[PDB]
């Protein structure tokens, strides 16, 4: 998991800031809520940076809950089962 | 000049494109997040209703909707959505729990 | 007027289980329930035609409720009024120093706020029923609300025209676009023969231009114009007769057309020239034959609404003299035949 | 402490898709979660009892002589294929790293020496007669396990189909194919009845299901709580060094591992030191 | 009226003073905090913007201080301002533009080649000062920042020394083109005139309730902009009384330190452990959670922990009635709270309100859809804990065994559960929450338990 | 335990027994401040015999 | 010892408990006890107690802007201070303290434009 983390891009990355900066770039709001918030806010309004919602970290800091775990898959009713077994 | 919200567009509406049957390449069995699922929103939806096809007679929603669960008759369905296509599709595979294998629960 | 949209909104439900035993009809009774009589993406909703599109029932995600939701696509007759429409039917209800207040009777519930000036606090009262001329982007249906709010002026018949220059011809498909405004002339029309002849020719005199020396302005049946000296030297052109025949391709619909004050504005009659020769006081407007004919028919309309509104608001003559006041007022706006 | 949190910032969006690939977000992180996609709380350690064999120790272990027919040559030269296959790979591990020897012990899903052995003792039958059918649908239905094994990583609807596997699928069933031939060879199946033998086969197919990594698991968050925990036990400035990746004129305990030139020259001290 | 929804991107952007005057709900004239028991309409404490007291509304959503997130209020300037966080935004923009006509002074076609976030820094590192225009034909001065604040910008034209005050500094942008700025490497809304404020934010009171000490600093800061004149004009080279040029970078620095004063600040929130993000945002202060000591019982099961009486008291489950589970809950109900096992609340649902059980009617009825709060019982699931959380085993769930000895205060368990949890009974102390929700008490035994 | 009033007609600034156990009043006493201003002093005072978790 | 129930004291700003047994307030689940949390899955039990037993608010953001808009059932409002005529209003679960976080962004002149998930509507 560690080595095939820091060698995705084709060159090898840290664990540090700035390997965050090269594998995910525009996750601000991941990056915001590792080392320093001001300095990667001001530079995410002056690029205009789209932020996708997705891991851990961005759904949190926007007040949901992370679509994992229990919360992975989608569940919907089922219409053809319920009209034809329960009644109004 | 003008307002962020003057050039900015809404997402466009998508499409729900649902793989064939016998395209479906996931599990047929249950993951137990999957099942964990199944099992807390029926007996949610049960602590909301009350109406069952399960014919023994429990006295708590999560006694029955695991007995639905494990004896096949939950009516609940599982998306597993596979990829939203930029022109604008969501691809997505249907999964009856009621026909797939259930992992062990102890 | 009256048309269709299709609109997408997003429902919630606090019962899935029971709702999905009938999806279609709890889908319609709840559509109706939060989006009859109300405003909504700039339109007010009168009825629910029906659910285009839908999604699954999916189970809310982010709490721990259990509930469900639904995306659906429906199609809702609306009613979007025009800017500077007419309405013939108000009761003031409120007439104070600020504004003049009051509502719409048969047309659809909408709120009409008069700027209270000081000709018109003098004049209109509570419990009259006059008509009104809207005025431009004024008619804001604010979302959530049960009328349209707009400011209008009370409705005196104009005495200026306007005058279009067309240099392109009416294609077939674009006459074929055209049918439903000519149907619904036509349903107007139809509608309008059932009225009875002395209300529908005291309101028509009331609201000409111009006035008469009495029984020589209608022809239901033929429509052949005022019979007044001959005052023009062509004959008025039926604009529904020109576009049956320009669907078969036999006239062109080339030159300058205009609509004078003396020119019946509820009958489907019109000028055209080849030449510019009406004495228009506006320089006349280049554009293409489709705007000519869609603001002619939307006039038409328009006034065939007001006239057949009219008609059906005073059945009687008693309220007829209780607004008498409108109806000289009118009429001191009226030009004679001074010419 | 420190060291952890930067640990679990930059792991944490790995997380487990609907093909048991980590990405993250759609960005591929690994073809398959830990080259074998199963859950690390559902492994045993068993052994492999074929690598360490001579190919005369091996003739005479699991190559059968009861029947004498082409289809016993085909198992035995599998079992070769195999064991030859496991050799040139760990070998070669041996040979980029510094003291990594060569092991006959994996961890692996399923272990089928228990499963047969727990049938032996609880049937109701001892040493069987000879039937040479029966020996011949028992091979038949450990070759057809073994050919269709990779359809485990993808559903049972696909294996009645017979679809094309991905090769990366195929690769992943090989330990255990590998095992199976192993423990469920014709010298050690004698005494198992036919309808038996499919109650052993349907029992690991529904072991390495169990064992299979769950869609949606946060496995970059489990990979960092568990690698920072023996951390306690050592923060030094050799971590620091692989996980900050700073360049070699950095290193403070660089170090290098050369071979002589001939296998027969590594033998004598003296010219080593030279 | 208003469906489900959940927030699929963030898009972050530079504000102007359109965003600023179209979202706003009031404008801030007075400063005036209080008239009398209501806040002073037209000041910084208007309820147009929200409520942080128990008694009124607020006027624009009509909603009680928990359903109110606030709104914001806009102040007009009377001098316009840099913008604090882009001050280094621009510097970097007055290097690659003409003073005077507005056109670039670089070659665009030099930069292209690069990705866009870096050619306008690349483009303005390179040294500019002592170019002449090509359009308009004037020598591009050097632009220096002043070491004595954080904002000020002088323009040395060989010798010629001018101070750039906002309002030319903004009368500059105003001449750029799009074009520029497109392939410049910025975007469409990162245009560099929206770097200079004519109509500043006021943010919601529900961001500053305690009627905080950043209430200071704004009231001042609204105080010193009435003293400048309401049509000042400045041009490029004019003289100014040094009470003006005071006045002004008093506002000015009152602005800055309004938001990065020493990064009371807006953005010092933000960044620590105990900042917003770490302690409000990445952690939680719950409810319906305890704390003990824990201590051996060899009774126990290995996923059994011993609850204290008084405990399982206090914590609750919350119980929907139903057709199916009424005659069980019937018990609890009669209980209330002088037996042991009882409740404490009801929800009714016909009403939506909760009424404690003895302080409640007499001809009252348990209705299908009411929620009873009962009490802790041997068989609930429990989440127990013991800090710091390392593994994933830290949090583990175990079924509750409730000690009716009312003398003993601790949590018990078996001595071989200590291994998930790495204790022991030297003085160790263990959190425990008792789920209440349907949902979380489906997958505490489901997916959490400590098999 | 403590009663005090404000005048503004009163708003009620007295002081609960926030605590799990009872306790029992050992001694009030009511000296002279620093600035010669009077101060209520309360003395509560638990039994302790050892107990299951000490 | 300690032990708290369902309510109680609250922070003034972020609308979560106060801090600890010495204020009457709740106890502290972490940055570390989220991390575990994840790593199992139990994500209906983060839902119970970092929202509907510390500071789970409701938002109401406008489709068409990606703004927070303003919505009231009773005494109804339905309204966007930047289209006001299309406002198409969705309502997300957040927490106070993030809509707080949010606001604090805005004061220093950075806008956030939320997009919303579109929707889904299966075909014809
Ligand atoms: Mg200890
Ligand atoms: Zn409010
Ligand atoms: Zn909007």
């Amino acid at each position: 998991m560690y080595a095939d983390l820091m060698t995705r891009t084709g060159q090898v990355t840290s664990l540090e800031k700035a390997g965050l900066n090269a594998r995910e770039p525009s996750n601000v709001l991941l990056r915001m809520a590792l080392s320093s918030p001001v300095q990667v806010l001001t530079d995410a309004a002056v690029d205009s940076a789209v932020n996708p919602i997705y891991g851990i970290a961005a759904p949190t800091l926007m007040g949901s809950v992370p679509r994992i775990g229990t919360m992975y898959s989608d569940i919907i009713m089922d219409e053809k089962y319920i009209t034809e077994n329960y009644k109004s | 000049s003008p307002s962020i919200c003057e050039g900015f567009v809404q997402a466009s509406s998508q499409t729900l494109v649902i793989i064939p049957d016998n395209e479906r390449i996931t599990s047929n069995v249950l993951t137990t997040f999957e099942a964990t699922r199944l099992v807390a929103v029926r007996a949610q939806q049960l602590a909301i209703n009350g109406s069952t096809m399960l014919k023994k007679k429990y006295s708590s929603p999560i006694d029955i909707a695991k007995q639905e669960l494990f004896n096949r008759k939950i009516p609940l369905l599982v998306m597993r959505c596979i990829k939203v296509t930029p022109e604008g599709q969501k691809i997505v595979e249907i999964w009856n729990p009621r026909e797939m294998g259930i992992p062990l629960l102890d | 007027m009256i048309d269709q949209k299709i609109f997408e909104t997003t429902l919630n439900i606090d019962d899935p289980t029971n709702f999905c035993t009938n999806v279609e009809a709890h889908l319609l009774k709840e559509l109706e329930n939060i989006y009859v009589g109300k405003c909504f993406k700039n339109s007010f909703i009168l009825n629910i035609t029906g659910v285009i599109q839908r999604s699954p029932c999916f189970i809310m995600r982010t709490n721990n409720s259990g509930r469900g939701y639904m995306h659906v696509r429906f199609s809702a007759v609306v009613s979007y009024l025009n800017a500077f429409d007419l309405i013939a039917a108000v009761k003031i209800i409120k007439n104070d120093s600020n504004i003049i207040l009051g509502e719409s009777l048969l047309t659809e519930p909408v709120t009409i706020v008069i700027p209270s000036s000081e000709s018109q606090n003098n004049v209109a009262e509570v419990g009259q029923i006059v008509p009104v001329q809207l005025a431009n982007s004024s008619v804001y249906y604010i979302p959530g609300r049960q009328q349209a709010s707009a400011t209008g002026s009370i409705f005196i018949p104009k005495h200026t025209f306007s005058v279009y220059h067309v240099q392109e011809e009416l294609t077939q498909e674009q006459a074929l676009n055209l049918t439903k405004l000519v149907n619904i002339i036509e349903m107007l029309l139809e509608s309008r023969s059932k009225k009875d002849f002395k209300q529908i020719c005291f309101f028509e005199k009331l609201y000409y231009t111009y006035s008469i020396s009495s029984d020589e302005i209608l022809d239901l049946k033929i429509w052949k114009g005022p019979k007044g000296k001959e005052m023009s030297r062509l004959k008025p052109c039926n604009v529904l007769s020109f576009l049956y025949d320009a669907l078969k391709n036999k006239n062109s619909s080339l030159g300058f057309w205009a609509r004078p004050p003396n020119l019946l504005k509820s009958s489907p009659l019109a000028y055209q020239q080849d030449q510019n020769s009406f004495n228009a006081t506006e320089l006349p407007i280049i554009c293409s034959a489709e705007v000519m004919f869609v603001t002619l028919l939307k006039e038409i309309i328009n006034y065939l609404q007001f006239i057949n509104d009219l008609c059906d608001t005073f059945n009687n003559e008693q309220l007829i003299k209780r607004h008498e006041n409108i109806w000289m007022l009118i009429e001191q706006r009226k030009i004679g035949h001074d010419f | 402490g420190y060291a952890n949190r930067k640990a679990i910032f930059g792991l944490q969006s790995c997380i487990v898709d609907y093909y048991r690939r980590v990405s993250i977000d759609t960005r591929l992180v690994q073809q398959l979660y830990g080259e074998d996609g199963l859950d690390a709380r559902q492994l045993e350690t068993v052994r492999f009892e074929t690598i360490m064999l001579s190919d005369q120790e091996l003739e005479d272990k699991f190559k059968y002589t009861g029947i004498q027919s082409p289809l016993f040559e085909e198992e035995f030269s599998r079992l070769k294929k195999d064991r030859d296959k496991y050799r040139q790979i760990f070998l070669n591990v041996e040979n980029f790293n510094f003291s990594q020897l060569l092991t006959d012990v994996r961890q692996v899903p399923v272990n089928v020496a228990s499963i047969v052995k727990n049938i032996l003792l609880s049937s109701t039958s001892g040493v069987l007669p000879f039937d040479e059918k029966s020996i011949l649908q028992k091979y038949a239905m450990v070759k057809t396990f073994c050919k269709n094994l990779p359809y485990v990583f993808i559903n049972n609807i696909q294996e009645r189909l017979q679809t094309p596997i991905p090769v990366y699928l195929k690769r992943a069933a090989s330990l255990m194919r590998m095992l199976i031939r192993i423990e469920l060879a014709t010298v050690k199946t004698l005494n198992i009845t036919c309808e038996q033998m499919s109650a052993i086969l349907d029992l690991i197919r529904l072991q390495y299901t169990q064992s299979l990594i769950n869609y949606g698991e946060a496995v970059g968050i489990l990979a960092a709580q568990s690698v920072s925990e023996p951390l306690t036990q050592y923060g030094i400035v050799r971590p620091q060094e692989i996980f900050s990746a700073k360049p070699v004129e950095a290193e403070q305990s660089s170090e290098m591992l050369l071979r002589l030139k001939n296998p027969e020259v590594e033998t004598n001290k003296t010219y080593a030191q030279e | 009226e208003a469906g489900y929804a959940e927030i699929a991107a963030v898009q972050f952007n530079i504000a102007g003073d359109n965003d600023h005057k179209r979202q706003g709900v009031m404008e801030v004239t007075i400063s005036n905090l209080f008239e009398g028991t209501l806040p002073a309409e037209g000041g910084i404490y208007d309820a147009r913007m929200g409520t942080t007291d128990h008694h009124y509304k607020c006027i624009t959503c009509s909603h009680q201080r928990k359903q109110c997130m606030g709104h914001p209020g806009i102040l007009q300037m009377h001098a316009p301002v840099l913008q604090p966080l882009f001050i280094a935004e621009i510097r970097r923009w007055l290097r690659v533009i003409c003073l005077n006509c507005g056109a670039p002074i670089v070659d665009l076609k030099r930069y292209e080649h690069l990705i866009r976030p870096k050619r306008l820094i690349e483009a303005a590192s390179s040294q500019t000062e002592g170019k002449q225009c090509y359009v308009c034909k004037a020598v591009h001065p050097k632009i220096v920042k002043d070491s004595e604040d954080y904002f000020t910008f002088w323009a040395d034209q060989q010798g010629k020394i001018d101070k750039l005050y906002p309002q030319i500094i903004r009368e500059i942008f105003s001449r750029v083109t799009y074009d520029t700025v497109v392939k410049l490497g910025r975007s469409k809304n990162s245009h560099p005139e929206k770097l200079v404020l004519k109509a500043i934010q006021i943010p919601p009171i529900s961001i500053r309730p305690g009627i905080h000490d950043i209430n200071n600093v704004i009231q001042y800061l609204v105080r010193k902009n009435l003293l400048i004149p309401k049509d000042l004009q400045i041009v490029r080279g004019q003289k100014i009384p040094l009470n003006i040029d005071r006045n002004l970078q008093t506002i000015q620095q009152l602005y800055y330190n309004f938001l990065l004063d020493s990064v009371p600040s807006i953005m010092r929130r933000l960044p620590r452990k105990e900042g917003r993000i770490r302690k409000s945002l990445l952690g939680s202060q719950v409810w319906s959670i305890s704390r003990s000591t824990i201590c051996g019982n060899s009774d126990l099961h290995l996923d059994e922990v011993g609850y204290p009486i008084s405990f399982a008291r206090t914590l609750q489950v919350a119980e929907t009635v139903q057709h199916y589970n009424i005659n069980r809950l019937m018990p609890y109900f009669l209980n209330g709270k002088r037996q042991y096992p009882g409740c404490s609340r009801v929800y009714k649902q016909i009403t939506q309100s909760v009424h404690d059980i003895e302080g409640l009617k007499q001809d009252f009825r348990l209705e299908v859809g009411d929620i009873l709060y009962r009490d802790v019982v041997t068989g609930d699931v429990a989440f127990f804990n013991r800090q710091p959380s390392l593994e994933r085993s830290s949090i583990g769930v175990h079924r509750i065994v409730v000690l009716e000895n009312p003398k003993i205060s601790t949590f018990q368990m078996n001595v071989s559960a200590c291994a998930w949890y790495n204790a022991d009974f030297d003085g160790d102390q263990m959190n425990l929450w008792v789920p209440w929700s349907v949902m979380s008490r489906v997958e505490a035994e489901l997916l959490c338990s400590v098999r | 335990i403590i009663g005090k009033v404000a005048k503004i007609k009163y708003i009620d600034r007295s002081v609960m027994y926030g605590f799990d156990e009872p306790a029992v009043v050992d001694a009030v006493m009511r000296p002279h401040g620093p600035n010669d201003e009077i101060f209520g002093l309360m003395r509560l005072r638990y039994e302790r015999n050892l107990n299951i978790g000490d | 010892r300690y032990a708290v129930a369902s309510y109680g004291p609250t922070d003034a700003l972020t609308g979560q408990p106060l801090d600890g047994k010495r204020s009457h307030g709740g106890l502290r689940l972490g940055e570390m006890e989220h991390w575990v949390l994840t790593a199992q899955g139990a994500m209906q039990t983060i839902i119970e107690k970092s929202h509907d037993d510390s500071d789970g608010c409701i938002s109401y953001i406008c489709r068409n802007c990606g703004e927070p808009a303003i919505y009231n059932a009773s005494h109804p409002i339905y309204k966007c201070m930047n289209c006001d005529v299309q406002a198409d209003i969705g309502m997300v679960d957040s927490r106070r303290s993030s809509i707080v976080f949010q606001h604090e962004m805005r004061a220093a002149n950075v806008n956030i434009t939320s997009v919303l998930s579109p929707r889904v509507f299966q075909p014809a």
